[PDB]
RNA sequence: GCGGAUUUAGCUCAGUUGGGAGAGCGCCAGACUGAAGAUCUGGAGGUCCUGUGUUCGAUCCACAGAAUUCGCACCA
RNA sequence: UCGCCUCCUAAAAGGUAACGGAGGCGCCCAAAGGUCCCCUCAGGCGGGACGGAAAUCCGCCGGAGAGCGCAAGGGUAGAAG
RNA sequence: GCUGACUGGGGCCUGUAGAGCACUGAUAGGGCUAGGGGGCCCACCAGCCUACCAAACCCUGUCAAACUCCGAAGGGUCCCA
RNA sequence: AAUCCCCCGUGCCCAUAGCGGCGUGGAACCACCCGUUCCCAUUCCGAACACGGAAGUGAAACGCGCCAGCGCCGAUGGUACUGGGCGGGCGACCGCCUGGGAGAGUAGGUCGGUGCGGGGGAU
């Protein structure tokens, strides 16, 4: 959205390549290259998610 | 019956600067004294002299309490017109309710007083009544 | 019924608090009921005005340990009289205070009923 | 390219709260009681509260929605006497 | 406050926190002397002696056995009433290995739980 | 009456974590001179406008209210 | 001065202008998120270290008045805490 | 095609006018009191007293649209007529 | 077995149950208790949570009973407000007619009442 190089960036994350990925908005506030959770592609289901973009 | 901002925002929480509560002289029985039965955002400054001023005419004994107060604010001329009104404010005034417990002159004998509140009285602004209080006045 | 007031061991509390890691460790070696408690304010009376820091250390010893310490160190203090105060406890040396315990005592930590210590029991 | 001050002239806007459908009224698993958004709604009726006593609807069917601590998260269940066999 | 929140200790509410249903409270009420326990399932419920340690005399096993079998029991006697699944009520307690006894107490029992 | 900005040590001036403050000029002691002055030596000195308020705390952040100086103001 | 959040104004559902009243927002927080486990505030009083406002600890008293990121209102410790 | 404004009844909502003080902010006579005073031993004394200012708690008293532990007048809505 | 005392878990009724003042009870009850290898457990000790058991004790949290000091509740008649209907002042406003009719203000009230079960105690 209002891309704002203030603490508010957005940013998106993948299923190993479960395939594709789903949304999210994030800070570099705190914790930088971090960024790791859990999902389910349109690949099988779950899966790692890495978020970085 | 318009009134105020908000008390704490427009012209809200002050001391309305005036002359406080009571000069005049003890006792047990006689009560002699002011009300009034008019209905008026009470005129601080009147007010205020008014009693002052009965003060004035006495000096000393015969219950000079006086029972009313100016808390709330009027408001009037201050940027462009007539149209759009900002808010410059003056009148600090009291509800006067349409008759009541004003000022006392209370004490055993001592008409020097009463005479005295009487002054106050023509004083006053808005008629007023003269009165006596639970027994009489002696 | 003086199977009732006549006391029996109730809370002795031994500490320091210095506006500041360790001394407190002193304080470990010298008993065994760790204390770390943030102290506090916000001015220079001691350059002391980080309104937040780990600074006021204290070992809460009642009965058994405590029993260890008013033994082991009651002899180094000096004094006996004065730092005895009013609500049944007292206080001295770099840091101690003791509270007395007659039996109405105890109520007082109820959240329910709590009887507002009957100054005439303690 | 600015705004002023001394000027607190500044109006609001609108909201629409509700009792929507009001104690004892032909129930149905709807915005029961409102209040509070994001509700969670509850069993039936409700009557808990920081004034006492309590509320019964006549009405139930699954359940409602709330008004976070006004009204009454409901639980204290009434299915109502139109609740028996046909 | 509230009563039993300007006492404490309590937190009968999380008991609502089950309240809200699964079937029974089946409430395992402790004082060490002994445990009890009931039922109390939602619709102003009520329950039936299920587990005492003197509906059948305060043996001398002391805890471990005691909750297992009393347990054991007030299941069975309750599934004899005709329940099925119930659900656990910790009193009190951090489910203390006493109530995890009363526990399995239902858990054998066949209580489901 | 509207706007913009300003009120700090005697005077002219500076600071946007706000975090805990001078710049040059004036003023007392020390010299250098027979003297004083210009000139090297030290120093002393501040409600950061009145009152509030948000604040851990802000004169540096906000809200009224004083004086500052500046703009303003037409149509027939 | 133009959008949004709260309060009053709305005469008691819900809802009304006004160049009427005051005041906040165009953020955030990867953990104030999920859930399981435990804690029960401010504040006052009394008593002691570095402490004489204003902590730290200990012992009482307590429709919760503290608290919740940020504004008001609602809430409400059984807790959102 | 009796379903409608309305009237009778019965729930179940609002919570201005009123009124009040324990929530809050006022506020006045006043008393307890400690902060400033203030006069006295000159006075680091932190010892003394007391007629001016006060905070706070109390008794007497008061006001509030953005206060309310209180609470109508009435309007609302489902249904029964 | 399915009658009353009693305690125990315990439920509805959001102080006519709270405060506090004295008192009573342990056989039975309960707590307090004893002790700490192992369960589990304190950011620090098993004070709390804890496991395992007498003796000790009712002190302490606890249950009925007495006390109105606070506290809570709370009427009659009673006033203001008002639904509605019509009259008097240029007046802010005054009044009357017809149902409604708070608080506060003295009575006076209360120191729970009541659910289900478990233990006993009444051959």
């Amino acid at each position: 959205a209002k891309d704002g190089p203030r603490i508010i960036v957005k940013m998106e994350s993948s299923a190993g390549t479960g395939f594709y990925y789903t949304t999210t908005k994030n800070r570099r506030n705190t914790q930088a290259k971090l960024e790791l959770k859990k999902y389910d592609p349109v690949a099988k289901k779950h899966v790692v998610f890495r978020e970085k973009k | 019956s318009i009134k105020p901002t908000r008390r704490e925002y427009i012209s809200g929480i002050p001391g309305k600067g005036i002359a406080q509560f009571k000069m005049g002289n003890n006792t047990y029985p006689a009560q002699v004294e002011n009300v009034v039965e008019k209905p008026v955002q009470i005129r601080h400054n009147a007010l205020e002299a008014a009693r002052n001023a009965a003060n004035r005419f006495v000096q000393n004994s015969g219950k000079f309490r006086i029972r009313k107060f100016p808390f709330h604010v009027i408001r009037e001329q201050d940027g462009d017109g007539m149209r759009a009104p900002f808010g410059k404010s003056v009148g600090t005034a009291a509800r006067s309710h349409g008759a009541n417990h004003d000022f006392i002159a209370w004490v055993n004998p001592d008409p020097a007083v009463e005479f005295a509140w009487r002054r106050a009285y023509m004083k006053v602004t808005p008629t007023v009544n003269i009165d006596s209080s639970p027994a009489g006045n002696a | 019924f003086h199977e009732m007031r006549e006391p029996r061991i109730e809370k002795v509390v031994v500490h320091m608090g210095i506006g500041h890691a360790n001394a407190e460790d002193i304080l470990g070696e010298i008993t065994g009921q760790m204390p770390v408690r943030t102290k506090a304010k916000r001015t220079v009376g001691e350059f002391d005005i980080r309104e937040g820091d780990p600074i006021g250390a204290k070992v809460t010893l009642r009965d058994e340990m405590a029993e260890e310490f008013l033994q082991t160190a009651l002899p180094l203090a000096e004094l006996a009289t004065s730092q005895f105060d009013d609500t049944g406890n007292f206080s001295f040396g770099l840091d101690v205070t003791v509270n007395l315990v007659r039996p109405g005592y105890r109520v007082a930590k109820r959240d329910k009923a709590s009887r507002s210590i009957p100054t005439k029991h303690r | 390219a600015h705004k002023k001050g001394v000027g607190s002239s500044k109006n609001g806007r609108d909201s629409n709260p509700k009792y929507l459908g009001v104690k004892k009224f032909g129930g149905e698993v709807v915005k029961a009681g409102n209040i509070l958004v994001r509700q969670r709604g509850t069993k039936f009726k409700a009557g808990q509260g920081v004034g006492m006593g309590r509320d019964h609807t006549l009405f139930a069917l699954s359940d409602g929605k709330v008004v976070f601590i006004n009204k009454g998260k409901g639980a204290r269940f009434i299915s109502i006497e139109a609740a028996q066999t046909e | 406050p509230m009563r039993r929140r300007r006492e404490a200790r309590t937190d009968y509410h999380q008991r609502l926190r089950l309240l809200k249903s699964g079937k029974p409270r089946l409430v395992a009420r402790k004082s060490n002397k002994h445990v009890r326990a009931q039922l109390v399932t939602p619709n102003g419920d009520d329950t039936l002696a299920s587990a005492h340690s003197s509906d059948l005399a305060e043996y001398g096993w002391e805890p471990t056995g005691s909750a297992y079998l009393t347990g054991l029991l007030a299941g069975l006697r309750a599934q004899e009433a005709g329940v099925e699944e119930a659900v656990l009520d910790i009193g009190l307690n951090s489910p203390t290995p006493k109530v995890f006894a009363i526990q399995e107490g239902a858990i054998d029992a066949g209580l489901d739980i």
